[PDB]
């Protein structure tokens, strides 16, 4: 997660303080240079799961098309929950489900 | 007899569906989990008919 400039409001890019060997972050517009917290500089993923539980809203109980199941709510023992499968849309994704209770709005699963 | 056979095949398809949803289906070579699920269901229903 890359930050932005406290002065110029642009984005900070990595750099090296060769006289201290500490990863700074250099503004390509201004001369401001702040200390950073995380020495990680890059990431790449192929086995991702972002979009697993993100497909839920507060008023998802108001959707009248979601099928309703009799699974017990682990939270409040509620015998009425709407359910749906993984909102990730890849080809190899599971068919495992997600379960949303209409009482506490806590999401749960059957595992 | 015909309606019993059709009901038995519907139960078989529902069992395949349960197995796929609880992650218990056996994949096939050169074939995805979803393509395996669809192939097994199509096999069951063709044999039902
Ligand atoms: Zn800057
Ligand atoms: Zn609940």
């Amino acid at each position: 997660s890359f930050r932005f400039c406290l002065e110029c409001n642009n984005m900070l890019y990595p750099k090296e303080d060769k006289e201290n060997q500490r990863l700074l972050y250099s503004c390509r517009n201004c001369d401001y240079t702040e200390l950073a917290e995380d020495p990680k500089v890059y990431r790449h993923e192929l086995i991702t799961n972002i979009g697993e539980t993100a497909g839920i809203v507060d008023d998802i109980g108001q959707d009248p098309t979601l099928p309703r199941s009799d699974k017990e709510c682990p939270e409040c023992h509620s015998r009425d929950c709407v359910f749906f499968q993984s909102q990730q849309r890849r080809k190899d994704t599971n068919m495992t489900l997600f379960y949303v209770c209409l009482n506490c709005k806590k999401t749960f699963r059957d595992e | 007899e015909i309606t019993h056979a059709i009901s038995s095949a519907k139960e078989q398809v529902q069992e395949i569906i349960y197995k796929a949803q609880h992650n218990e289906l056996e994949l096939k070579p050169g074939m995805t989990l979803r393509e395996s699920f669809e192939g097994e269901v199509s096999r069951t229903l063709n044999d039902a008919r």
